[PDB]
């Protein structure tokens, strides 16, 4: 097997990212523009459609540490969002987000975006009351 | 003007806990200016940190709000002071605002990196201690010289 | 484990070309650590220049990976490292070799395409001796030996 090594693997991932070809509703880059270790990435998740996160975005911030992709990164959420998986604080509860739970190297950044846009149907967070449009932690 | 509130003011002004200073703005009772030292024994010692608490409407039902005005280095504290703590979902009525601020002073004591707010710096904490600590007795030195 | 690969590992370690060095990483065969130096009567004259190399799954059909890890002040560079050449784009055959590939790079540092919207890229533009002059000051600060 061909073993991609971590510097690599986030610059395709951040190639994809930039160039708008991802899913809907996410977006992807760099915190920083010239953070060279490519580990800190400013993110975006648009509400899904008929719920009661609808017509707002969300951003959150996603880390990668020096294990990555072997290793899960950390997800903490910027913009105040009530759901299962998202503690007080907005940091992601590892135990409740599956890909978090048991990851895989195979999995992405993008992936990661795409699994909290799901967790949004889901029928416990479908119609869970949302404090006001664009309100951060505090 | 609610009895509790003026209660809590001059608990924390006459009786102020050890290495802690809270004291309200004038004309805004619920808005708190708050002084804690760094602890003895962290890279935060000898440091004088600035915190601003406000106590919301609701209270004592509702937690109040807490932020670092001073830059600190710590894998609890993010860049722009904010703390997670359980009492402020885990917070009760029973607790006070002497029990908010003997918790960030004791969170200055014993930082958990496993348990971060701030993830990049949480990893230096857990890769190379030592240096982390260099740094932030560094940030304590610069951003921390007097209040 | 081609046979390809093992003989560019072999030649670019016996018949380096001038101002280029290029060796695997013990955990990855397929990942370079490189230097260039920085080429004479250039801000990077002097300079000590890191780069990294991966060869994908794809390789020789696809191009080498490659970024700058010292940063640099560049037109064709950004801050990140990533390098804009046609070879390593859309221009690769699989007759080209990484040795054609750091070669390419080396001489990029020679002769800046400034035609290629960036910041960095108009300051060659309106004012190339301030660029180069500011590229120098960079030079002195993130390409050193010490």
């Amino acid at each position: 097997e061909v073993i991609v090594p971590r510097s690599f693997r986030l610059l395709d991932e951040l190639e994809r990212g930039q160039k708008g070809n991802v899913s809907e509703g996410v977006s992807f880059g760099l915190e920083s523009a010239d953070d060279i270790t490519l580990s800190n990435w400013s993110c975006t998740i648009f509400g899904q459609p008929g719920t009661v996160f609808e017509n707002r975005i969300y951003s959150l911030t996603i880390f990668c540490d020096d294990n990555y992709p072997d290793s899960p990164p950390t997800v903490k959420f910027d913009t105040k969002i009530e759901m299962s998986c998202v503690d007080n604080c907005g940091r992601v509860i590892k135990n409740n987000l599956h890909i978090l739970k048991n990851w895989n190297r195979n999995y992405t950044i993008e992936t990661i975006l795409i699994s909290l846009r799901q967790e949004m149907l889901s029928s416990a967070n479908k119609r869970l009351p949302q404090p006001n449009e664009g309100e951060v932690y505090s | 003007i609610p009895r509790r509130i003026t209660k809590e003011t001059q608990n924390l002004a006459n009786e102020p806990p050890p290495g802690i200073m809270a004291v309200p703005v004038p004309e805004n009772y619920r808005h708190f200016n708050i002084l804690i030292n760094g602890p003895d024994g962290t890279p935060y010692e000898g440091g004088t940190y600035k915190l601003e608490l406000f106590l919301p409407e609701q209270y004592p039902m509702e937690p109040p709000k807490v932020r670092f005005l001073t830059k600190i280095y710590h894998p609890n504290i993010d860049k722009l002071g904010r703390i997670c703590l359980d009492i402020l979902d885990k917070w009760s009525p029973a607790l006070q605002i002497r029990t908010v601020l003997l918790s960030i002073q004791a969170l200055l004591s014993s930082p958990e990196p496993d348990d971060p707010l701030d993830s990049k710096v949480a990893e230096h904490f857990k890769q190379d201690k030592n240096d982390a600590e260099h740094v932030a007795r560094q940030w304590n030195k610069i951003y921390a010289n007097n209040n």
